[PDB]
């Protein structure tokens, strides 16, 4: 699935009052049980990157964001191999779990999908 | 070109009998107004990137469906954005320019991946000609800043996205924008610009930081890719006689396989060198230049001496025949410039953005031999000669030798 | 809607054709001749180009110096070019300097001295031109392309001619060439811009009335070429950019497939990494090439002659290890003109061409060149309404049928210049002219 | 140093009480005498390549067995080839120099693979310092040719093997060679040079093509690698007072973590900039330079103004204290220059080759406040100021601003 | 075997009057029967080049000698694949069979062998 898809569906849910009332609390619990914050990751660090679109989005990260992501990946890898969890400031707090990558990938995919559409235009 | 005003924007159009229309937005945003070096080149290259209503991709794909074309260039005075299309497609092009001026998303990736690399290839292609380099170097020596700023973006001084965004905030404003329509019905254009450019900021007139100051000097750009030499003379009072003098002195041949009958053309006999005199009016100052390119530094040096002699000889005496030849060559140069869409747009752009009424080719003044010789005399007796040498600079002349 | 092209004849059979534009102040008048290098044999190859030099070297009245002065005094310029099938001599001037320019052109064509002293002087100038074309890579590539595609035939010869001929061209053979070929029924006097047709016809009656007529007047643009699939490799490891042309036999001016070949050419189109918009073009080949950095540029062409043509592409690339991919992807895009093109590509290319054919004519010299080319190749100026109708008649079936007989599984002429080690041998290139999956 | 002559070669040696000797061949072959730009640098780098008796490889391997070292450099006046070894190994080193001058095989592969790449790294290392670049640029403006030739080989002007072989045919000759031995018994050296350099060509004295001419001007070298500015003043009559003035104006601090009490040092306060006044005597002309480097072009500009003021202020009045401080700092500079083997060799080399008798540090003249102020006055009021700016040149000062 | 060896042994033979009187005529017939001149080669074109020393010597050839060698190799390869021999000006005449490469390889090998010797020096 494309990030575009995921974001659009999420926005449909967040619009509907009923839907958001039942989905938002579930989603927050899911994230708590997922436990990626206990390895000091932000959610976007987990997105599959071995794709042309994602490699292009990662190249467009500002250098600071890019250097910080590299450190979180190395740090999480060291927790993984040691079978330890983050403690203290290494744990990602909910307020730090920012969608730093989502805007870049949405722009990459926007162009990719427009190109697909326009490759199939029919002069009327 | 019937000059009018539509929603605070100056619009000039001339209807014709052709299926082809040219619409140009002329912006007061050339390099003399550049906040940081190279920003006006970068802004020019940022035109027709992603806007909020329409992506660069979507624009290009739709332009191909109309068979339209896009031309952009930067001068010392303006940025010119020109589109060429079929007459009927005028509303689309007006709306496209509106999107560019109102709603360009200046995104960092566009700067890094699209805009800056294209600007760099643009410059490298220009510099392949050593005469381009020599004439650019000469303006830099003569004016230092303002007119002396580089027109093009260079690698040594990088333009940032914040630099370009700030400059665009100044330039993309009703006070700095003129619309020029060749083969466009003038009433129709006013109606469309009046609806499309209504919500553009008013802004303020962009100005040159500091007054134009003239300086003499030397520039020695060592390259390995050809040889050239400009001899420029900064002019404090731009006068129309220098056009006649540039055309008189001449340099290029008017005939295949020939040298030419112009004094500067005759200076190149026995050498594989070319020469060209040019005069650049910038309103408040001017530059009279003679550029010589060739493969041999020895031959360039030889011609350079003959060139300065030619100018001195002209300051002595011009014949009536020669003065008439100057009037003819100058009227012709004026006419073809008003025809060429690139130069045309900037000419009316200057009339609209400043207030300098265009001199019609049919109204080009005839200068007597007295007036021409007097103009050449002032140049031969300049306190501030500029000499820009490009190539094997150890073998090219110096100002004090000339 | 552009003004109507007026056309008149003289008694000798000289055509006068004009298109006025009351919005400009300059005018281009000149003489388009249905004659060029292809009219020479092997012994006098180079003559037509030699004459072009001597035409500006002095006439029976004005000497070389007087000629220079006369043009300088007019204010505009004169220009000339000789091609394989066409020679042009024109003068751009001011509106009211048109009678002077017609008089000078008439003089240099009819009454040129061709003085042994001047022949001998130019004989060195032209000899130096042989060693300096070497730099204009596009021209080097296209001249080798003609030489190989039309091997040992008149269209295969160069315009400059061999060094041997340059040393042996006499004033006699120069005079003979221009007497046989520059005849009134092969010539068109063209005016564009600020010209009056009736004024131009009067000037033609004054200056070009004593032109010889040919014994057997055929119509303008009257011609057998046998294309050779073949290759020229000019490998030069020291050059950084490879230049490659690939062509098949194309269409003549008067072919029934002339518009179909132009539409097919527009489906592939052009590309240049230096232009900002080129990364966003709709052409499939454009997308492949730009995404993978395969080339600095490519330019599709469809060159026509009276009885044949060449249709193909010219590529430039610094990517010397992926030349194979570049050639592979280009020829697989050509395959798709036979196997896959539909109304989608065809209607998009037609849209782009309907404008393109009109956009090209944006100045008096372009207009004059268009009137002159069309009058000397078709015998008439084709109105934009007729052109719009012929383009509209092109269907996807026409493009597929044309590509299946012209491109699919056909021999190519191929020229490579520069670091072309990665360009495979002829068979592997020619094998991409078909698809085993189809 | 006892000056003598051995088989037509000028030999100067001074015995000492140390186990280490320095033997230096000084050649009249520096860049002012160069025939092609960069050849004197290339010839310097071609020393101790393959000779007919001994390969470069064999020389280096044997030099390591003696624990000797090899030092070479090019100036505007000389090429200096120095070896440092134990006293007793003198005969080997004399013979090695003889092989280099008589029997160097100048092979094309040595030029392409060994000599030219090393010459290129040499230059790039020097240019890492923008002050080096600025002072080099200043000499080029001031003298144009001769002293204005580049010292070092550059990529834009390729030296060929035929260029180097021709120059070496001139330079490697008894008339252009001086031998200088530090801590070498003078009688022993004369005996060895007399046998080893007997079959060297006599040749003729190398001369500067053209007389030294002085010029003013500006050089503007755009780098992205730091900022510097030289303010030079060409001197037509070199006088020893300019040494005292250079040391007086000073610039570098004479103690750690301090600014210094010199007028130019005090000009840098509040800035991370350094300054250095220098005087270069070249016999027939001279150059007085003040070089300022820093990271900020704004700060450089600020200091540059203060620097020119300092020079004008000196032209007004110097106190008795200040004149004595100048004598002290100048005697010291002279002493340490005669001590350093690098500069020592060229000092006696200039006495032996040219004929300019050396001025012993103990005989350095004391200049009165009158004489110092007069020298500074003569510099502030020069008709030909040179200014070389390196770095962000759009932000550095111009000559007319100073 | 090294080119150095071959050259030195040859020089011993050429020195000895007796030896040269008997070896030089044989060597000339050998070269005639070898037949490399009939493919337009010069003798040195045949020397094995896939060694560090030979690669270095070939890099030191002057550009014109290098471009001519490339042409002779391509031309000989085309004769070989066509099963034809050179005719006319393509046949190498004895006066054109110059040892263009021998001086370069002798210098490369001289240094290589000196380096080997000096790697085995013993301070006495």
């Amino acid at each position: 699935a494309s990030i575009t898809s995921v974001v659009k569906t999420s926005e449909l849910i967040l619009k509907s009052p009923l839907l958001s009332k039942i989905v938002v609390p579930l989603a927050k619990t899911y994230v708590k049980f997922s436990g990626y914050r206990q390895l000091g990751f932000k959610m976007n660090d987990l997105i599959i990157e071995e794709t042309p679109n994602m490699q292009l989005a990662l190249r467009r990260l500002p250098p600071t964001e890019s250097y910080d992501r590299v450190y979180r990946l190395i740090r999480a890898t060291q927790f993984s191999l040691s079978h330890k969890l983050a403690t203290g400031n290494d744990i990602t707090k909910p307020e730090e779990d920012d969608h730093y990558l989502i805007p870049y990938i949405l722009d990459v995919e926007a162009e990719a999908f427009e190109k697909d559409a326009l490759d199939n235009l029919e002069v009327v | 070109f019937s000059t009018a005003e539509a929603a605070g924007v100056k619009v000039a159009a001339q209807d014709g009998q052709s299926p082809i229309s040219d619409l140009s937005v002329v912006l007061r945003g050339g390099s003399r107004y550049a906040t940081v070096p190279g920003v006006s080149h970068i802004l020019e290259k940022f035109a027709f990137q992603n806007t909020v209503p329409k992506s660069a991709l979507r624009f290009v794909r739709e332009l191909e469906l109309f068979g339209g074309k896009l031309y952009t260039h930067t001068t010392r005075e303006h940025i010119v954005l020109r589109t060429q299309f079929l007459k009927q497609d005028l509303p689309y092009f007006v709306d496209a320019f509106a999107n560019v001026l109102k709603e360009t998303k200046f995104q960092q990736f566009e700067l890094t991946e699209r805009v800056a690399p294209v600007a760099e290839l643009d410059l490298l292609k220009r510099e392949s000609d050593p005469a381009f380099t020599a004439l650019e170097a000469a303006h830099e020596v003569a004016f230092r800043t303002g007119l002396g700023n580089s027109v093009y973006a260079q690698g040594y001084s990088p333009v940032t996205l914040e630099d370009v965004k700030e400059f665009a905030r100044q330039v993309y404003a009703k006070q700095n924008v003129a619309v020029v329509g060749n083969n466009v019905v003038p009433a129709d254009l006013q109606q469309l610009v009046g609806t499309a450019f209504a919500d553009l900021q008013e802004g303020s007139k962009v100005t040159q930081a500091g007054t134009t100051t003239l300086h003499g000097g030397e520039a020695r750009v060592r390259t390995s890719t050809g040889n050239a030499l400009t001899i420029a003379l900064p002019i404090a009072e731009p006068k129309p006689v220098y056009h006649a003098l540039a055309s008189f002195l001449g340099g290029p041949a008017s005939m295949p396989w020939s040298v030419g009958a112009s004094p500067l053309a005759q200076a190149t006999v026995g050498t594989h060198t070319s020469v060209k005199a040019t005069y650049h009016n910038y309103g408040d100052a001017g530059l009279f230049a003679i550029t010589i390119k060739g493969d041999s530094p020895a031959e360039i040096s030889q011609v350079a001496h003959k060139a300065v002699q030619a100018l001195k000889d002209t300051g002595a005496e011009v014949t009536e025949e020669q003065a008439a030849r100057a009037y003819a060559k100058s009227k012709f140069a004026a006419a073809e410039a008003f025809e060429n869409p690139d130069s045309s747009a900037s000419v009316i752009g200057m009339e609209l953005l400043s207030g300098v009424s265009r001199i019609a080719p049919e109204n080009v003044q005839k200068f007597t031999p007295a007036e021409l010789s007097e103009a050449a005399a002032q140049l031969s007796a300049s306190a501030k000669p500029v000499v820009a040498a490009v190539g094997q600079v150890h073998a090219l002349p110096f100002a004090d030798e000339l | 809607v552009s003004p109507k092209t007026r056309t008149s004849n003289l008694k000798n059979g000289l055509t006068i054709a004009s298109e006025s534009n009351p919005l400009v102040q300059t005018a281009t008048v000149g003489v388009w001749i249905d004659a060029g290098s292809r009219n020479e044999n092997a012994y006098n190859n180079g003559t037509a180009h030699f004459f072009e030099h001597l035409a500006f070297k002095g006439t029976d009245k004005r000497s070389q110096h007087q000629l220079e002065l006369d043009i300088e005094n007019m204010g505009g310029h004169l220009n000339a070019y000789t091609s394989r099938e066409s020679t042009v001599y024109y003068a751009k001037s001011f509106k009211d300097d048109v009678p002077k320019s017609v008089e000078i052109l008439a003089d240099i064509l009819q009454h040129s001295k061709l003085a042994e002293s001047a022949i001998d002087r130019e004989r060195e100038v032209i000899t130096r031109e042989l060693e300096e074309v070497n730099k204009q890579y596009e021209e080097v590539v296209f001249d080798h392309l003609h030489a190989t595609a039309f091997m040992n035939q008149p269209l295969g010869r160069t315009i400059l001619g061999p060094r041997e001929n340059i040393q042996t061209i006499t004033n006699t053979e120069l005079r003979k060439f221009i007497t046989e070929n520059y005849t009134a029924d092969r010539m068109v006097l063209v005016g564009a811009g600020a010209v009056d047709h009736d004024a131009l016809v009067e000037l033609a009656e004054k200056y070009f009335s004593h032109l010889p007529s040919s014994q057997s007047p055929v119509p303008l643009g009257t011609p057998i070429p046998n294309f050779v699939g073949s290759e020229v490799r000019l490998r030069d490891d020291t050059m950084p950019v490879a230049h490659i042309a690939i062509a098949v036999e194309g269409v003549s001016w008067t072919s029934e497939d002339y518009y179909t070949a132009l539409v097919a050419q527009a489906i592939i189109g052009n590309y240049d990494r230096a232009v900002g918009t080129s990364r966003h073009q709709g052409s499939r080949l454009s997308n492949i090439v730009s995404e993978n950095n395969l080339a600095n540029s490519f330019q599709s062409f469809s060159t026509s002659y009276s009885d044949t043509g060449l249709w193909g592409i010219y590529l430039t690339s610094e990517n010397t290890t992926q030349i194979d991919d570049l050639v592979h992807f280009t020829l697989k895009e050509w395959n798709r003109l036979s196997t896959s093109v539909s109304n989608l590509q065809v209607e998009r290319a037609k849209s782009q061409l309907k404008a393109g054919l009109l956009l090209s004519l944006d100045g008096t010299t372009y207009v004059a060149e268009d009137i002159g080319r069309q009058l000397t190749t078709l015998g008439r100026r084709v109105t934009p309404a007729e052109v719009e109708a012929k383009l509209e008649a092109v269907t996807e079936h026409d493009v597929r049928a044309w590509a299946q007989k012209t491109l699919y599984d056909k021999d190519i002429a191929l020229v490579g210049l520069g670091p072309i080690e990665g360009l495979y041998d002829y068979n592997r290139i020619r094998n991409d002219m078909s698809m085993m999956r189809w």
